């Protein structure tokens, strides 16, 4: 049938980013296994 | 544009 | 003499009957006899080697062009039977129904334009895609936009068959049948209509222009990515042809706003399967490269597929050379990326960096200054090159690189360390030779 209007999710901007700067500590086990 | 060295 | 050859199902007959047409058409359209018969051609429709013989697409093509009342019976038998055959069997009717339009002339063809084509594209913007006959339908459609190319004066008939339907589609509420529409539009494009003017020609061209521009503009996100993927088709096509404030405004809109669209992850992947196949255009690279470091962020995504056409286009752009990628992202935040990376994304990056990491030309002191490099500033990225290196390279390179470190001191676990990951890669050499 035409002409049903569903969810139409809108346009966001925004950031699903993060950069940590840690340094200016790794295991061999968990790799191992 | 392939080695950074 | 039909009877039997449809009995023995022998094509020899049906060719031979193809040969005296006039005898086939001497009989009355009235006949009940003649009905039989055009069951028995349903008959040979049914038959696939008659429909794999260029001479069975002739003689389908007069059977069209025989009698043009019998065109709905034979419209309402392949709406009964679009189920059953395959995908080589469909594009093999749409064939069929391509040259039956060529051989067809006349009122009979003009009845055929306002019967067949209409309504199966109808049936196929309507189709739900659940059904699996709607995607025989649209790619049937999207073979007959691959031949409009091909003769000349299609591209008219196509026109003036959707200057109804295509624009009532476009405004099309439900999301569904508006994809459709923007499935086939963004094929449809570019529209021409031979007799119109200049001021007509730059007026529907501006008015594609406000129409993929309100399509991109869709709320829903579906309809956005396949825009998007449309438009990245258009892009690719015929930049050339559009002026050059229309690209610089279009590109600087799928640029500021579309990479950053937190709605939805998979519209900025589609994007991404959008990238690799716009960068065959030459003269707008530094254009592009002006937008290439706006895209740093996008490493740090949470999506899988995102990430994954992202090292794609790294790769991509890395074997096209448009770019320096060390300049485009930085070395060490790839680097704890790969410290959170998965497997696939991994040997990507290994593809990607293997120029970088490991050369096969160069001595053993380029070898050793990135030897060291790649012990002393980061770790578990080199366990992980040296986990998919073997992988990617043959073992001689393996053992050639052993051999020349065997010809970070502070540490006994170092060490240890070093001496386990040397019996690690013996282990994965030895089970090559």
């Amino acid at each position: 049938d035409p002409f049903d209007s569903l969810e139409s999710k809108p346009f966001k901007k925004g950031r699903p980013y993060s950069v940590p700067p840690c340094v200016e500590l790794q295991d061999f086990h968990q790799w191992y296994l | 544009h392939d080695d950074f060295f | 003499l039909l009877r039997r050859s449809l009995e023995t199902k022998t094509g020899a007959d049906v060719c031979r009957l193809w040969r005296i047409h006039q005898a086939l058409y001497c009989f009355d359209y009235d006949l009940e006899e003649s009905g039989e018969i055009k069951d028995m051609l349903l008959e040979c429709f049914i038959n696939i080697n008659y429909i794999k013989k260029e001479e069975g697409r002739r003689f389908l093509s007069c059977l069209f062009n025989w009698n043009i009342n019998f065109i709905k019976m034979i419209h309402g038998t392949i709406k009964n039977q679009l189920q059953g055959l395959q995908k080589s069997l469909m594009v093999y009717i749409a064939e069929i129904y391509f040259r039956a339009w060529k051989k067809a002339s006349g009122k009979i063809l003009e009845a055929i334009e306002n019967d067949c084509i209409q309504d199966f594209m109808f049936h196929g913007i309507h189709l739900p895609r659940r059904s699996p006959v709607h995607s025989k339908v649209r790619e049937v459609l999207s073979y007959f936009h691959h031949q409009k190319k091909v003769r000349q004066g299609v591209e008219e008939m196509l026109y003036r068959l959707y200057k109804p339907i295509l624009w009532r589609g476009l405004k099309a509420r439900n999301s569904e049948v508006r994809s459709n529409a923007a499935l086939l539009f963004v094929e449809a494009f570019p529209i021409r209509d031979p007799n119109l003017h200049a001021i007509e020609m730059d007026s529907e061209i501006q008015k594609q222009f406000e129409e993929l521009y309100s399509l991109l503009e869709d709320p829903y996100p579906m309809v956005r990515s396949t825009g998007i993927l449309g438009v990245c088709k258009i892009t690719s096509k015929y930049w050339e042809m559009m002026p050059p404030t229309i690209l610089i405004d279009l590109l600087k809109k799928v640029t500021g706003e579309l990479a950053f669209d937190t709605s939805s992850a998979d519209v900025r992947c589609s994007v991404f399967k959008c990238l690799p196949m716009i960068l065959d255009n030459k003269l707008s690279h530094p254009l592009l490269e002006q937008l290439l470091p706006a895209l740093r962020y996008s490493l740090h995504d949470n999506s899988e597929k995102v990430r994954v056409a992202f090292v794609d286009m790294l790769l991509k752009i890395k074997a096209v050379r448009a770019a320096k990628f060390w300049k485009i992202c930085p070395m060490e935040h790839i680097l704890v990326r790969l410290e959170t990376d998965s497997r696939p994304v991994s040997r990507r990056l290994v593809s990607l960096i293997f120029n970088s990491f490991l050369p096969v030309n160069q001595p053993e002191e380029v070898w050793c200054e990135r030897c060291v490099t790649l012990v002393q500033m980061n770790h578990a990225a080199a366990r992980r090159f040296y986990q998919y290196a073997h992988e990617h390279t043959a073992c001689t390179n393996i053992a050639k690189l052993i051999h020349v470190i065997r010809h970070s001191v502070n540490d006994v676990a170092c060490m240890a360390g070093l001496l386990e990951i040397i019996v690690i890669l013996w282990k994965s050499i030895d089970r090559s030779m």
